[PDB]
């Protein structure tokens, strides 16, 4: 679900953001931000992912210590009210306490009771926090007949009122039934420090519709030794990736390259945006892809660094943009089943052309379920392709033109096979053995051209 | 045997062209025939399919009716045919269908004799009395003033427009009467005529205020309290004058160098012969003073 579905998406009323307008909508917001005393900061969804409580600000996610730290769901306070009494969880007053932004604010992350330390980050798929630091100007209207509402939200509000015995009377009786009516938040700039561990972690970037929320929230992942991924959202969020030593970074750009549609509070990916990846900023310090600017600060001097951007072209074909930041270069990989890829290679090529990638050649590094490794290459123009693999200690190479197999050697008798394509021409360099004689070794570089025709580019004796 | 077979004690059906017994879901005659996975067993009355429960007509035919009588059991089928557990309208009223373990150890979907009690599914409030059907309208359970929408029997629980007669209902649904705050605007829903949205001047938390009609001050709302910066108004029959702020005054006051009075209980212009702790002063019939 898109950000703000469970809690609320603020709307720009007059010139200020208001997420909840009703008295019972505010209590529902507190009820939603009261699950953390029962589900914790992270709740397990689909048995495969961890998602934080929506609109719950998280400032630190320490994977190494299995600990979390929260930001500031800070809400304003009051001062006033003579002859205060409490009867039946109802605050009877003689005066009318008033909101004040000129006094110390009251934090809900002291009465909510967050289990910050020693959490279970076992599941390797996680969703990033969708809440920056927030300050709540709340206005107490005169809504009548709410002195019977018993949710988790009213429990949280009572806990906040109890924890501050002088301020924050959420619902009171100023001779009339008064209760919280509005929640108007402002968002201080927030940077979330996620300290990566040595394991493999996968992150989901939340999609926040409100630009005022998105522009005031930032991510910062401290690198370590491992492989980490990230599902880029179509609504960009500023991030600071701390490049560690020998780490693998994956940025799933599925949402950043497909037409995003929001319905039922859920994201649906449509067609690919034309020329979305036509120009990629691959500066060695930061990467701007189509609208997302990932900031890489740290071991940015590594000349052997490789980041990967993954987009699912089809249900089976996966496109992997392998980028080197120090060289500011990128290349394309087209994984997936070789039979399926060859059957509809034209659709994949036109999809890539729609994406706008100008890489004239694409690599292929399939690894099937039964550990069969199909390597090869595809020419973006002329749609030629070479697929080399091994099956039962036998070397098989297949040269397809467009979608038709124009060459197939099912037993390629040669060691140290290595294939590469110049533009459209293809060459295989290997070490044939004359009459199965290890002493009689001939190195070859050959080009496959149509049926039963091979162009010998070079020989070494 | 393309199409309809001879039942063969199992109500067998075959493809028109493929001549295959298409197990699964099939839309014969624009219907929802489910053919069992065994071979083609088709309708077996009760049929739980991927959690969804369907009851099938034993005498072949179709199973998507709603308000169906089966050996004393009344069940509701939606457009696709899945069994529901909500409160749905039959031509005899809004009947409630309950799980198995609710009353009399029934079967899931029975029209339970639920009466003289409240009920909810997801915060949607219904009430039942006498017959086990909704009494949508204005209801006075225990002296309250609930309103159930005739369209869906769901109790209104917010600002609801009924006959151009906007009312305020709390989260429970009870009609709230008096000074209310909708969004950031202030409204009065007076209880004298059973809680209509009034556009007069009535008592508030900080004095009498002018709940003006539409467009009386800026682009306000009907019945919305407005700021009335020391002005003069007279809606009909009674003159009204407030303080510098929008709040009114109920005492001896002067406006145009003329002594004035307003009733202690209500801030209404004092007109006609009215003795106030002494001389009557002959408060004039018009522009009293």
């Amino acid at each position: 679900p898109i950000a703000g579905i469970s809690a609320g998406i603020p709307s720009l009323v007059n010139n200020e953001l208001i997420l909840h307008d009703k008295a019972t909508s505010v209590v529902n917001y507190f009820n939603h931000l009261s699950e953390s005393k029962e589900y914790g900061p992270l709740k397990t969804e689909d048995d495969k992912i961890l998602v934080p409580i929506d609109d719950l600000v998280i400032s630190e996610i320490d994977f190494n210590n299995n600990s979390i730290k929260l930001g500031t769901c800070n809400i304003l306070a009051m001062e006033g009210g003579s002859g205060h009494t409490v009867t039946g969880n109802i605050d009877h007053f003689f005066s009318s306490p008033y909101i004040s932004s000129h006094i110390p604010s009251l934090s809900v992350y002291s009465a909510i009771g967050i289990k910050t330390e020693n959490l279970d980050f076992s599941k390797k798929i996680m969703m990033l926090p969708n809440a920056p630091s927030r300050v709540f100007w709340w206005e107490t209207g005169a809504v009548p007949g709410l002195r019977s509402l018993e949710n988790n939200g009213t429990k949280l509000l009572d806990s906040i009122r109890d924890l501050y015995p002088g301020k924050f009377y959420w619902r009171f009786y100023a001779f009339f039934d008064y209760a919280i009516t509005t929640l108007k938040p402002v968002y201080e700039d927030t940077n979330t420090k996620i300290k990566l561990d040595k394991d493999t972690r996968n992150f989901i970037m939340p999609t926040i519709t409100t630009d005022e929320i998105r522009n005031k929230l930032s991510y910062s992942f401290d690198g370590a030794g491992g492989t980490y991924s990230l599902l880029l959202s179509s609504y960009p969020i500023s991030m600071n990736i701390n490049l560690s030593k020998d780490d693998l970074w994956i940025f799933n750009i599925d949402n950043e390259v497909r037409e995003i549609s929001i319905e039922n509070g859920t994201i649906k990916k449509g067609n690919l945006i034309e020329d979305v990846l036509s120009k990629i900023d691959i500066n060695k310090n930061k990467l701007i892809i189509g609208n997302q600017t990932i900031d890489f600060s740290g071991d940015i001097d590594n000349k052997d660094r490789y980041i990967f951007l993954t987009c699912e072209l089809d249900d089976k074909i996966s496109l992997i943009i392998e980028i080197n930041l120090v060289a500011k270069s990128y290349s394309l990989l087209l994984s997936g089943d070789k039979n399926y890829l060859i059957s509809n290679l034209s659709n994949t090529i036109e999809k890539i052309n729609t994406l706008g990638l100008d890489s004239k050649n694409i690599a292929y590094n399939y690894t099937d379920e039964s550990n069969n490794k199909y390597f090869g290459a595809i020419s973006k123009t002329s749609q030629k392709s070479i697929i080399h693999y091994k099956k039962d200690s036998k070397n098989i190479l297949e040269f397809y033109n467009g979608s038709t197999l124009e060459f197939n050697s099912k037993d390629f008798i040669a060691e140290d096979i290595n294939v590469f394509m110049k533009d459209d021409i293809n060459t295989i360099t290997g070490k044939y053995y004359v009459d199965n004689n290890t002493d009689k070794s001939i190195d070859f570089s050959i080009s496959l051209v149509s049926k039963n025709q091979v162009k010998v580019n070079g020989l070494y004796l | 045997v393309t199409g309809w077979q001879t039942i063969d004690s199992k109500k067998y059906y075959f493809n028109t062209n493929t001549a295959e017994a298409a197990t699964g879901w099939q839309t014969i005659d624009g219907k929802k025939y489910y053919f069992n996975t065994n071979t083609a067993e088709a309708a077996t009355g009760w049929q739980t399919i991927d959690g969804k429960k369907y009851y099938f007509n034993t005498n072949t035919s179709i199973a998507s009716t709603g308000y169906t009588i089966i050996n004393g059991k009344y069940f509701y089928f939606n457009t696709d045919g899945i069994m529901q557990i909500g409160v749905f309208k039959v031509p005899n009223g809004f009947e409630y269908f309950a799980p198995a373990n609710t009353h009399n150890n029934n079967i899931e979907g029975q029209a339970i004799l639920y009466q003289n009690k409240f009920l909810t599914l997801n915060g949607k409030k219904y009430y039942f009395g006498s017959d086990s059907k909704a009494i949508t309208g204005w209801q006075t359970i225990d002296g309250k003033k609930y309103y159930f929408n005739p369209n869906n029997a769901i109790a209104a629980t917010h600002l609801c427009t009924i006959n151009n007669d906007k009312y305020y209902f709390s989260y429970d649904g009870i009609l709230q009467n008096g000074y209310i705050t909708i969004e950031r605007n202030n409204f009065y829903f007076d209880a004298n005529n059973e809680s209509k949205m009034v556009t007069g001047v009535f008592k508030g938390p900080n004095g009498f205020e002018y709940f003006a009609p539409a467009n009386t001050h800026n682009n306000n709302i009907e019945g919305q309290a407005i700021v009335y910066q020391n002005k003069f108004l007279t809606l009909n029959g009674k003159k009204y004058y407030f303080d510098n702020d929008s709040k009114a005054v109920t005492g001896w006051q002067t406006i145009d160098s003329k002594k004035y009075y307003f009733n202690l209980n209500t801030a209404v212009a004092v007109t006609g012969w009215q003795t106030i702790d002494g001389e009557k002063y002959y408060f004039n019939l018009n522009t009293a003073e």
